[PDB]
């Protein structure tokens, strides 16, 4: 595969994986962040923990990672290793065990137009303050709250990611064939909110 | 695969040969001499799908 | 960013003196400050750079200190070549430069010789004075008794390259016609070697 | 300037940390090791690992490190990270858990005239066999030993650290002002051979 | 060794572009940062942008919108283009090579700097007109003439830089006929 | 962001991180740091051991790591990887059984005056005497010991950002209640060396 | 009287508050003993300070007779 | 300490680890490779997997790391991270749960001759047909394909 070797060596010349692509010098990356839940593994109340296999939906731009199509074989996308591009440090900030990253820093999707998507798979054990009044017939309200850890909001802006149809599907998506269900808790309500800021930072819960 | 998908790799089974025919692999492989039983469960079936 | 304040704006002094000149930001410059020398019509020359730092190849002669707030460039003896404008200039928050401060021959005073020239029938009226020393001096004039005029401009020579001396010119608008609009006029200018104004008038006459 | 750039490249620019400071090969390193105990964590019967947090005080020349304090600006001491320096690579050979190493790598200290002391701490759960005739008014002869894991007797030698009194320190070493006993093991003694 | 000429046309028209052109000698653009900066006509000098070893640029954030700075490895060329010309744009421009440690850059050296002046004013050569008498002394006076320099003779002299009246040079000369010339001559003589 | 990345090309060219971020080594460099606690994750009575979660903001000047604004078209801030800098060597001196130094090595928020900020994640495993004689209803005075490791107050100074821990993101724990805490900087002095 | 006082940064001579006028000095060991010998405290008091069983006091009444161990009093 | 770094920057210059150590590649690499045991950890009989604290020394001959010792002022041996050389790949074959290959990867001990000896720690959790008949005056014959 000549010209996609000729392309990633001509996209990468120069290229700094560790600044953030805003190409004037007040600009803001706009980060989509969605969220699949694969697996909910277990609540535990005596520690207070939620487990869930989670895939991240992250989607932003990097007017870098542009180029012409029709100039490069007619290669209308890229498929580039997570860690040789700038990646938005979108971590749970919420987490019990102290584990920040994703489990498996998979390739990342380059569009011709430097739109890039990203969709790490996820462990995470994030604390759930737990209703004991009403155990074991409770219900909980377990909260995953995902910021990026150094960069500002007005450096980094999160956003909820669309719907398939474009509009504002605020919710974890659950691949309804494909889920494992637990067999001791149901799933009612999956929203997502973005949190504004009240070094103010912003947060997709 | 989480890096390649359908358009950029192709997952099948492995084919064997025996008689200069070919077959699919449709099962897991087990050593019928050097598998160890397990304590507590038996194998009934073991197939493979892509 | 960094406002840059130099003083003193002319200094006068006499070959093998020390002098010393001062800079002074608005702000913090943490001893990023660098100081030029440029000649009159010629390509400037850096000779100093973080405060202390001598360029190579200029002398030792000169010589940088300061902290903070406030920095001096030092010459140890005056050398008769090193007669020019000195600029300091900070480089760690935009780049802004001092005024820039003129060093200058030391010598006696003179008086300046004043003189006036009522607008000849080819025409303006001038006045001018020469050779005086310093160059600082201050001048006047008035017509029909009402001081100063239309068009008041000046324009004063450089430093005479052996005397040392200065000279000045002044001019009004006052044309060969306009020279109606008085029947006389005068001139007068002030210098350290006349206190009293030396002055020079004329009548409806020349 | 920094003068420490300066001692810095002038002893590290031409240095080898794979061969061991020695002018001939038959040339023994003499290792200075001391052992200070900060607390006993706890000592597991069931599974017979003792668990203990130590700080492993090394010292040792090295000629190639050698620098004196009024060729650069009077600096007496330069901090490195040790892997930039050799090392004797001591570890603890009875460990269960198969962590031989020590839990961080502090900077060495290369101090002039070409000493270089190292004081990393390390976490250490050693094989600890119970007697449990008496139990539970049973005491128990934990021990840790210590080795180099890459060198033999004849390129790296043990010595125990001197005390600033001028005797060796042939025990562990506890701060008794610091130290707290553990909830359930109080310590007799701690030779060390 | 280390030297650099700046060159450039000296008489601009107002709203034209400047195209200024600075040449190096001595050292490659590759290895050295050069910027230009500019004197204004009774001003202290300000910084104008920088072209880097690398071959970017970066411009003063008050001009960002007005400049261009390009560079010719091959040549030691480097020019600066400016467009949107006023009469605030006169003065004295100058090429500097930089000199930096770590990210922080000065100014090591300069060129000789190009006069540059903008006026709608064409050409002309000066009217002259003796100093009517008010040891002993004569003078000529002139007005109405662009662009200098312009050359003065006398058959202890003393001449005075060339003063905008509206826009427009004048000129006095003192030390009898004063012989005048002017490139884009005359005569005047003092009398009773 | 090409400003951006010629200013880190410019800045690590010919960095060293391992001589002291001064301008003269006779210098002591200042290190501003402020524990913010978390979480309270666990206190085991049996072990002696409480675990929590926290944040070690650091703060200190690099003489190296300045630059003009106006020479990267005005970038005031930059976010680089904190593995490059010379950092503070931390160390929790009380650590029962967990990491004694930073390990989750974030970035750096580095400011064009050279004024660094650290805030890495971190698990504290402290180990404090446990007094079990009011159990259950017993109050237990616990801490953790901060220092530089290898660094001693001649060549780096450590000072507390405030006299108290930053508990404005403290999760509210459902077992404990902090009534009071502080952070108090000590100076020993040993007899071997008085400097 | 004036005593050593190791409350400042470095050790200085400071005169006695009213009511105390005893200089004491007192040292005993910890973890950084394998180099750095004992540590050092030193101040003013009205009585001779209690002493530890593993910490050693010194008291005295002269005129800098508290000074760090490796200068001369 | 110089004669060292020279013999190390000579060998390596244009060293290759993929490469198997022979001067013939129809030649066979020769590994002699030798268990000790340091203790028996446990035996997990519901699991069936005995976990063992090893040693497995290994050594064969490298023919490409020869060297005369008159050449180096007769330094006959040398040590050099195992990371470098080419190594044979052992892997405990009935591994349970455990590491399947040598994760500890200490020096070796490189002679003048070529020949490599290297005592790499592991710990071995092997898979046991534990026989539980007559619990608890059992015995069982474990055992570790390598
Ligand atoms: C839970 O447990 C923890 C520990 O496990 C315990 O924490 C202790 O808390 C108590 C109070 O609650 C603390 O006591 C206070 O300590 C203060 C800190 O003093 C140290 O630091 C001083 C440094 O500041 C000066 O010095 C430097 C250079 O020296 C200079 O640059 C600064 O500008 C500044 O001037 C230093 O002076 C002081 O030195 C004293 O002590 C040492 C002995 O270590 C001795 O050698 C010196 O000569 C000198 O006496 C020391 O290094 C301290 O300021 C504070 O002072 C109060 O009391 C004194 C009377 O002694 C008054 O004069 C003063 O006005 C104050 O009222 C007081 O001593 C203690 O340090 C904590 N210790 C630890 C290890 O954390 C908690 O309390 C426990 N919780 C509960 C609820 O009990
Ligand atoms: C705690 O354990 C250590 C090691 O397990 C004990 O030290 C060891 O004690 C044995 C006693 O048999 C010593 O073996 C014999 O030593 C003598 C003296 O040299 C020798 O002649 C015999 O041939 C034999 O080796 C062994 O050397 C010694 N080891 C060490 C390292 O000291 C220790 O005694 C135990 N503690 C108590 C209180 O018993
Ligand atoms: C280590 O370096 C020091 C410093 O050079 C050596 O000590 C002496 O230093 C003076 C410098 O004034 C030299 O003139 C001497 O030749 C040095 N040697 C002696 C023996 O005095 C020191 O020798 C070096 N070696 C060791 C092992 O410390």
């Amino acid at each position: 595969s000549e010209a996609e070797g000729r392309l990633r060596e001509k996209l990468f010349s120069g290229y700094d994986s560790s600044v953030r692509p805003a190409r004037e010098v007040g600009d803001r990356v706009r980060v989509s962040v969605g969220l699949i839940l694969a697996q909910l593994i277990s609540l535990n109340e005596k520690d207070e923990e939620m487990s869930t296999k989670v895939y991240l939906d992250l989607e932003w731009t990097d007017y870098r990672l542009s180029w012409d199509p029709a100039e490069h074989d007619g290669i209308d996308s890229l498929r580039i290793t997570a860690e040789s591009v700038w990646l938005p440090d979108v971590v749970l900030l919420n987490n019990n065990d102290g584990n920040f990253d994703v489990a498996l820093d998979i390739s990342v999707v380059v569009s011709s137009d430097g739109s890039v998507r990203w969709q790490p798979p996820g462990i995470y054990r994030s604390s759930c303050s737990i209703q004991v009044t009403y155990f074991p017939f409770d219900w909980q309200n377990c909260t995953m709250v995902f910021s990026s850890y150094s960069y500002d909001s007005s450096e980094v802006s999160l956003q909820t990611g669309l719907g398939p149809d474009g509009q504002g599907h605020q919710e974890i998506h659950i691949h309804e064939g494909t889920f494992i269900e637990n067999g001791q808790w149901e799933i009612i309500h999956k929203p997502s909110r973005l949190i504004q800021p009240p070094g103010q930072r912003q947060e997709v819960i | 695969s989480l890096k390649y998908t359908a358009k950029e790799i192709t997952l099948s089974l492995k084919q064997d040969a025996k008689e200069n025919r070919t077959y699919p692999v449709e099962w897991i492989i087990i050593d019928p001499e050097g598998f160890t039983e397990n304590g507590e469960w038996e194998i009934v079936h073991r197939p493979a799908r892509v | 960013d960094i406002v840059i304040t130099q003083s003193p704006s002319l200094l006068s002094a006499s070959v093998g003196d020390r002098v010393t000149l001062t800079c002074k930001g608005s702000q913090n410059i943490d001893n990023y400050l660098a100081w030029y020398q440029q000649k009159l019509g010629e390509a400037p020359k850096l000779l100093i750079y973080k405060t202390n730092s001598l360029q190579t190849g200029i002398p030792s002669r000169f010589s940088g200190s300061g902290s903070g707030t406030d920095y001096t460039l030092t010459i140890s003896s005056l050398h008769s070549e090193d007669l020019a404008t000195y600029y300091c200039y900070q480089y760690i928050n935009g780049y802004t430069f001092g005024t820039g401060t003129k060093l200058e021959l030391k010598r006696a005073d003179a008086a300046p010789t004043v003189s006036i020239f009522p607008p000849s029938t080819e025409q303006s009226v001038v006045c001018l004075m020469n050779n005086f020393y310093p160059r600082d001096i201050s001048v006047k004039w008035k017509i029909d008794g009402t001081e100063r005029r239309d068009g008041v401009l000046d324009s004063v020579t450089d430093q005479d390259s052996k005397d040392s001396t200065y000279s000045m010119s002044s001019t009004l608008s006052l044309t060969k016609a306009d020279y109606e609009s008085h029947n006389l006029y005068t001139c007068e200018v002030v210098h350290k070697t006349s206190s009293s104004p030396v002055v020079k008038s004329f009548n409806r006459n020349e | 300037k920094n003068e420490e750039l300066r001692l810095y490249h002038h002893l590290f620019n031409n240095y080898d940390p794979g061969s061991r400071p020695v002018r001939e090969p038959e040339d023994t390193v003499t290792i200075s090791l001391k052992v200070t105990l900060t607390n006993l964590i706890s000592l597991n019967e069931k599974e017979e690992t003792l668990t203990t947090s130590v700080w492993i005080g090394i010292d040792w020349q090295d000629y190639r490190l050698n620098y004196s304090k009024d060729d650069f600006g009077g600096i007496e001491t330069l901090r490195v990270p040790s892997e930039l320096v050799w090392l004797p690579e001591i570890v603890l050979e009875n460990n269960i858990d198969g962590q031989f190493g020590v839990a961080y790598d502090a900077n060495v200290l290369v101090y002039e005239g070409g000493s270089v002391t190292w004081l990393p701490p390390a976490i250490y759960r050693s094989v600890c066999a119970v007697e449990v005739t008496y139990f539970p008014f049973d005491w128990q002869n934990c021990s840790l030993i210590f080795r180099s894991q890459t060198y033999n007797a004849e390129e790296v030698e043990f010595t125990f650290a001197v005390d600033n009194d001028g005797k060796t320190i042939n025990k562990i070493d506890i701060d008794t002002e610091a130290y707290t006993e553990n909830g359930e093991w109080a310590i007799d003694f701690c030779p060390g051979v | 060794e280390v030297q650099l000429q700046e060159s450039g046309p000296g008489l601009v028209q107002p709203s034209e572009t400047l195209s200024l052109t600075c040449t190096v000698s001595g050292f490659s653009l590759t290895s050295y940062s050069v910027s230009w900066l500019r004197q204004p006509s009774g001003k202290g000098p300000e910084w104008m942008g920088r072209m880097w070893d690398d071959g970017g640029t970066v411009y003063n954030s008050g001009l960002k919108s007005r400049l261009s700075i390009s560079r010719d490895t091959s040549k030691n060329q480097v020019f600066l283009k400016m467009n949107s010309l006023q009469t605030d744009d006169t003065g004295t421009y100058y090429c500097t090579r930089d000199e930096r440690i770590r990210a922080i850059n000065w100014f090591a050296y300069w060129g000789q700097g190009t006069l540059v002046t903008v006026s709608s004013a064409e050409t002309t050569a000066p009217s002259v007109y003796p100093l009517a008498p008010g040891m002993v002394t004569l003078g000529c006076l002139v007005k109405g003439y662009f662009p200098e320099p312009v050359t003065v003779t006398w058959n202890g002299v003393h001449t005075f830089p060339a003063v905008l009246q509206s826009g427009l040079y004048t000129l006095t000369s003192s030390v009898v006929t004063c012989n005048v010339a002017h490139p884009g001559q005359r005569w005047t003589r003092k009398l009773c | 962001s090409e400003h951006e990345t010629r200013l880190v090309a410019k800045l690590f060219k010919d960095y060293s991180s391992v001589v002291r971020p001064v301008e003269d080594h006779r210098q002591v460099v200042e290190v501003t740091v402020g524990l913010q606690l978390i979480q309270l994750i666990n206190v085991d009575e049996v072990n002696q051991i409480v675990t929590t979660n926290v944040r070690l903001k650091q703060q200190w000047v690099d003489y190296n790591l300045k630059w003009n604004p106006d020479d990267y078209g005005g970038v005031k801030k930059i976010h680089i990887p904190s593995e490059k800098i010379w950092r503070p060597d931390l160390v929790l001196y009380n650590n029962a059984d967990g990491d004694f130094a930073i390990v989750k090595f974030t970035k750096v928020l580095l400011q064009y005056t050279g004024h660094i900020t650290w805030t890495p994640p971190a698990i504290f495993k402290s180990y404090c005497e446990i007094i079990v004689t009011h159990f259950p209803f017993d109050e237990q005075n616990c801490s953790m010991k901060l220092g530089t490791w290898t660094y001693d107050g001649s060549v780096v100074a450590i000072n507390p950002e405030s006299d108290q821990p930053d508990l404005s993101n403290f999760m509210e724990s459902g077992e404990w209640v902090i009534k009071e805490s502080r952070g108090w900087k000590h100076s020993v002095t040993y007899s071997c060396c008085p400097d | 009287i004036v005593c050593h006082t190791t409350a400042t940064s470095p050790i200085s001579a400071v005169t006695c508050p009213p009511g105390e006028n005893l200089c004491y000095r007192k040292m005993w060991c910890d973890a950084f003993c394998s180099s750095r010998g004992k540590v050092v405290e030193l101040g003013c008091a009205a009585t001779c300070p209690s002493k530890k069983p593993y910490e050693e006091v010194t008291c005295c009444s002269t005129d800098k007779c508290n000074p760090h161990p490796k200068q001369r009093p």
